[PDB]
């Protein structure tokens, strides 16, 4: 209870990311190429995320973000593609690092638009230059669940 | 926290631009970020699937110099890269010139980095002020080789 | 920030529903008469609310939830009611007292599936029969808001 | 937090349930409703616009008492009242009488108070215990009347 909060907002400072993430296998996200049917259009919307990552051709590409606004009026069949959409508005994408902490992400989130950034890392093993590995997903749920728990 | 976005670095009148790579689609917007941060060459040191010239007829130098995939610059590509800063600057002080390479953080930040060194910047202070810009700077070899590096020191 | 935060977890205990909720007039609400038509669906869809109350045929009479999932397999044209849509699903509704402590709202949200109640007084003027006046919404976001601020 | 739902009272062989209104429409699943908490007779006491019988082919005993919003129960009203309650558990025992209303908390749980007192609760346990479960329970003037009454005490 309150004082379990109270414990929460103290350890943010002390937990990242990485604790708190939703790997990527298990977020929903979209294929660019996909096709705004009856099916794909009902999946999103029982999919109760309002921002839904779009990758291409691998879920650790990610090149764009949909909204829900974004599927205003579109109708299925016309059997229009996701890339079309993501084409119509230049949505920021946010990245962090997985070694952030959590204060700081919150902070991030209410100085934003956005309640989800893709979380990285960078990857030091292996020959070639570094790169920066998507992890998944961190939402402000996940800093909240944080807290009232 | 950032988005997949250009990367500018300065000092003294060394202005650098270290990029990601454009589609053939991007392309477009792609010359029109680079105009914006004045560059005149661009040096490709990965490979890339855009085909350039769309850059050239805007009238931006570019070089495609592809070098190994975590490896450090071959001895020309050194070579031909500080001569071609020389000339470049020398062309028209305070302009950009743009690295462009599909991680960004590997091979095209030690064109940078040499830059820097040869240019009188501490090895040690030259890879902290690429790591401050972007994080995850070089690998192990990349830096090996940054440290090892010896300025002429040449560059007028 | 931290210390903030702080406070406010410890005055959820003091503060109450009344403070914190979202008046009547200033809630999206939908019209049980209303015709899912591409106009009111993107307004719906634009509205980024998750869950919406239906009222008939004056706000304060909130008679259904309609959730952003109902809408799966609806073609604007055909044009369907959104009573229609409504009676597929009996979807609970919570109501709860003005005079509420935002601790205790907080873990019935908790405890529960829902993310939004709204919010009732009893009326004692008037010569007529004790009533509940509507007042409008509260949301789980209005108590978060309460904490992260 | 609750939902629009029914409210039920016991003790000691008498249950009230005190209920919403349906429309015509609802009228199958109210009934539903009705039958599930045993009751045999409902009273309505506000005017309603959905049409009994169906409520009556189910074999539910309805009987239309309205009174004006905001007041006491008339006289008569209240002997019927006392006087259809001794028939109906004598009929038998532990089923429920159902009251209903618009608001749910005015007039029709006056009735159910009534009910009690007549039956010999403490005037003030009445008004704590109608108020425990639904709460708002009723006006000045309700709760004047009900203060005001005295049992003779009549309900065998």
């Amino acid at each position: 209870g309150p004082l379990n909060m109270i414990q929460g907002v103290l350890e943010l400072r002390c937990r990242t990311v990485e604790d708190v993430l939703t790997p990527l296998e298990d977020c929903f996200m979209l294929d660019a190429s996909t096709v705004l049917d009856f099916g794909v259009l009902a999946s999103i919307m029982q999919s109760g995320h309002t921002r839904i990552p779009v990758y291409e051709e691998e879920r650790s590409n990610i090149v764009d973000m949909l909204y829900l606004k974004d599927l205003a009026f579109v109708d299925p069949e016309d059997c229009t593609p996701l890339s079309t959409i993501t084409r119509f508005y230049n949505h920021p994408l946010h990245f962090v690092f997985n070694d952030t902490k959590l204060d700081a992400v919150l902070e991030e989130f209410k100085r934003g638009k956005s309640h989800l950034a893709i979380v990285q890392k960078v990857n030091n093993e292996g020959e070639g230059d570094p790169f920066y590995e998507v992890l998944g997903l961190v939402t402000l749920e996940d800093v909240i669940e944080e807290i009232i728990r | 926290m950032n988005r997949p976005a250009p990367v500018e670095i300065s000092y003294e009148n060394m202005r650098f631009l270290i990029t990601h790579n454009p589609t053939n689609a991007t392309l477009n917007k792609f010359t029109e970020e680079l105009k914006k941060y004045g560059v005149t060459t661009l040096v490709r040191v990965c490979d890339a699937t855009y085909d350039k010239a769309p850059v050239e007829k805007e009238g931006i130098h570019v070089l495609d110099w592809p070098f190994d995939d975590g490896a450090p610059p071959p001895n020309q590509i050194v070579d031909d890269w500080l001569n071609l800063l020389k000339t470049k600057f020398r062309e028209e002080p305070g302009c950009c010139v743009a690295v462009h390479c599909v991680a960004g953080l590997g091979r095209a930040p030690v064109l940078v980095a040499l830059a820097l060194i040869e240019c009188g910047m501490k090895y040690e202070d030259a890879v902290q002020f690429i790591r401050q810009k972007r994080r995850g700077a070089f690998n192990s070899k990349q830096l090996l080789y940054l440290e090892k590096y010896r300025p002429k020191m040449r560059l007028r």
